[PDB]
DNA sequence: ATCAATATCCACCTGCAGATACTACCAAAAGTGTATTTGGAAACTGCTCCATCAAAAGGCATGTTCAGCTGATTCAGCTGAACATGCCTTTTGATGGAGCAGTTTCCAAATACACTTTTGGTAGTATCTGCAGGTGGATATTGAT
DNA sequence: ATCAATATCCACCTGCAGATACTACCAAAAGTGTATTTGGAAACTGCTCCATCAAAAGGCATGTTCAGCTGAATCAGCTGAACATGCCTTTTGATGGAGCAGTTTCCAAATACACTTTTGGTAGTATCTGCAGGTGGATATTGAT
């Protein structure tokens, strides 16, 4: 009876920004948890190693985005990059 | 008396068995051969569902694209029918072995 | 002003 | 009437399989040749799921050992958790 | 008084949770302040894209509930998450119809 | 004059260049390659020599792994010459492409 | 200053012996003549991918030289580990 | 001149150790190194995942003896486990 | 009385280094005795199996100093070093002597 | 062509499995307020990378020549695809208990600190030596005949 | 099965390049040996969900008949190997110039940490409905003729 934590809520608010008629069945909201924890280790990954070859204790903004630009197909990554960019800009301007 | 071609009735499990998810292999026989596997590593040994299926999801998939490309090598040979020495080639050139 | 998808569609507005 | 376990993967599921990999015809051969590598495939993933399971010191293999074993063999599962 | 990262920063993605996996996970001694933002953002926009091309399969199935089938037709008609995902297996996905040309009748 | 039948020297060839280890592309050419390659990437762009070396390593063992599995390719069909389809199955099983 | 020589064409420097050598090593005895401009094809891919990796590594390092670290750090990701050039 | 560190000094004891007259090049001696960092990492990452998974925050021992067990293949997997069951036990019991 | 715990643990291969280096590479919040001792004997061990063999590989050549290509025909000739080691170059190897048989002349 | 057998396709229907929606409870995100750590900014090194050039082996380009490989053709025999049945195995649905996981408790183990001691790196120096590269000369391989 | 052209082998014989091995040497790191923190093995127990086991149901084993695919044999066209010839470009080994990595010292931001306040997200639950079947009847496909 304790907390099972996921990506569920998120996933569905993201659906209904882009298909608001559309539902989602259980073992597909299961593929894109996988997705989400799946792309998290592999960023948070790459960051770590960037952090860990340049002698830093720190993950940055940078450090994710010179990880997405390695991780991300040509245009996956330019629309990745500027969505990250954006959000950050957005975080900074608000008091 | 009407009986269909060599390779119709194929091509027609082909666009049948692309067009569907089921698992393709019978349950049980399955169970049955992962516990006896198992078996062999540690004994007494219990399998929630779900990690039965997450086994034969996986070797179905592996299974279904070992074939595709096996299929390639068959017809790269200037065949249609798969045999042996085309599931050798892939698994060699994937780096399974050899 | 949300999400913008390489098709070129957006996540509504506010 | 008593066969082996590896036999119970029988002609027709392992032609299923081949159909849904566009494959046509299908040398005899095939059929023993397909339960030599799926064996291989099921030792290596349930190996390394088992050695999980002894790690966490149970005596049930969750979806997890499987999905972990599944991820460091090179055959990421996506909707069995991770 | 309280107003979540996530609603500062323009996403439905927790920037919280993000931040704590980020910390739970041993990537590093410290986290910038930003690191979780953007990360959040990239989860969500792949996360639009996949449910974009998936609501679209699905649409077209004459369907309005997205299922691994649509995700797996979604990624593997997407060049860029077809290379993301090439090393990946959606479970029930099946596969897309490929029949090889020489593997045709011919009248 | 006293000619070899095709193939006795490739075989000879074929001995000597795997009893050795030394790089068979022309240092110089191999720099150009890479300075132009990043420079369209990079302007302004230096190279540590080791870091070219490096680059050459890899691709010599990257091509030499390639014709390997292209031969097999070759073979397979029946063949003994390697063409670019050979080339083509050997990447597309590798997962190099789709 | 001097600028750089303009560096064009440099591919067609994997001449066609040096493609032959490379295919002896692996084993090969006889080569379609469309081999090597395919050989040429697949190397300028490889390079691409390694260097745009490599120099990636560069930025991020707000460096303007290229190390053998940021080659074989580039090279790990790619699955083509190489030893003997540190790490 | 700042301290650039190596394996290189044991390495050359355990040469010594298997074969007393035989000598290894500086570029060998570059691949062995590369080779200790290679293993190094690959145990190392195992061991990480390994605890993160059973939500532990301690690599004991037991995390490195299974992480070995996973990555390396049958025989030379059983000859590492003694080795290390054996250093241990020892160190231990010189205590 | 100082001892190195090289010593107490009867290993040429350094515990304090490889203690540190499990320390400073974020593999976990804390890290025990026993695991450095262990990690260091593994690697100690795996170096002196690649160091039996081309070793012997040196000898076969009539040489005494080894060689990258002697690593690289210890490593490729012993199947379980040649899997642990399946993605891996050695820089200035070479490759095994190998030609297919139907590619050798004559009847 | 025709003609029929079978497969395939689309509209309509409908029961409930599997969605969406709703609520209260609390773990974990956010807020505030000190407590540490860092990652540029400036300012110098020496390291090492660019460049340019001269002389000479060493490999590249190109054209000629023909051995033998590829791939088109033909054809025979064997080997897989198709198919009609019932029985045997799997699938479905309904109970006992192994053991996962929830959780609290206390100590053996790991951290934190700041000492003292020793290792391992390097620069510098010399000091040695394995082997690459070369050169004959004796021996093996290949292909003509 | 003879012979000659030319490749290959192997044992000598050098001169370093690169290895080994001193130093002395020091600076950073590993170790030592209390002071403080706490993570995880221990023991208990509850309640899932896993193994087992007995009626419901279709999938598979089987043997026969032959369509058409594989692979064998043959042959000619022409591609790719060998090699001779001419010479351009790479290799090598200097020199000088400087760009830029790499250090080491102030710190003012920036993020960690310890504690409190707040609420978003989870787990029961409680409804709602998308769609997987099923049926009917039209049309397309396939293969016989
Ligand atoms: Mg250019």
């Amino acid at each position: 009876r304790s907390r099972k934590e996921s990506y569920s809520v998120y996933v569905y608010k993201v659906l209904k920004q882009v298909h608001p008629d559309t539902g989602i069945s259980s073992k597909a909201m299961g593929i894109m948890n996988s997705f989400v924890n799946d792309i998290f280790e592999r960023i948070a990954g790459e960051a770590s190693r960037l952090a860990h070859y340049n002698k830093r204790s720190t993950i940055t903004s940078r450090e994710i985005q010179t990880a997405v630009r390695l991780l991300l197909p040509g245009e996956l990554a330019k629309h990745a990059v500027s969505e990250g960019t954006k959000a950050v800009t957005k975080y900074t301007s608000a008091k | 008396p009407h009986r269909y071609r060599p390779g119709t009735v194929a091509l027609r499990e082909i666009r049948r068995y692309q067009k569907s998810t089921e698992l393709l292999i019978r349950k049980l026989p399955f169970q049955r051969l992962v516990r006896e596997i198992a078996q062999d590593f540690k004994t007494d040994l219990r399998f929630q569902s779900s990690a039965v299926m997450a086994l034969q999801e996986a070797c179905e998939a592996y299974l279904v694209g070992l074939f595709e490309d096996t299929n390639l090598c068959a017809i790269h040979a200037k065949r249609v029918t798969i045999m042996p020495k085309d599931i050798q080639l892939a698994r060699r050139i994937r780096g399974e072995r050899a | 002003p949300g999400a913008r998808l390489r098709s070129g569609r957006s996540t509504g507005a506010p | 009437v008593l066969r082996d376990n590896i036999q119970g993967i029988t002609k027709p599921a392992i032609r299923r399989l081949a159909r849904r990999g566009g494959v046509k015809r299908i040398s005899g051969l095939i059929y023993e040749e397909t339960r030599g590598v799926l064996k291989v495939f099921l030792e290596n993933v349930i190996r390394d799921a088992v050695t999980y399971t002894e790690h966490a010191k149970r005596k049930t293999v969750t979806a997890m050992d499987v999905v972990y074993a599944l991820k460091r063999q090179g055959r990421t599962l996506y909707g069995f958790g991770g | 008084k309280a107003k979540t990262r996530s609603s500062r920063a323009g996403l439905q993605f927790p920037v919280g949770r993000v931040h704590r996996l980020l910390r739970k996970g041993n990537y590093s001694e410290r986290v910038g302040a930003g690191a979780p933002v953007y990360l959040a953002a990239v989860l969500e926009y792949l996360t639009a894209e996949i449910l974009e091309l998936a609501g679209n399969a699905a649409r077209d199935n004459k369907k309005t509930r997205i299922i691994p089938r649509h995700l797996q037709l979604a990624i593997r008609n997407d060049e860029e998450l077809n290379k993301l995902l090439g090393r990946v297996t959606i479970a029930q996905g099946g596969v897309l119809p490929n029949i090889q040309a020489v593997l045709l009748p011919k009248k």
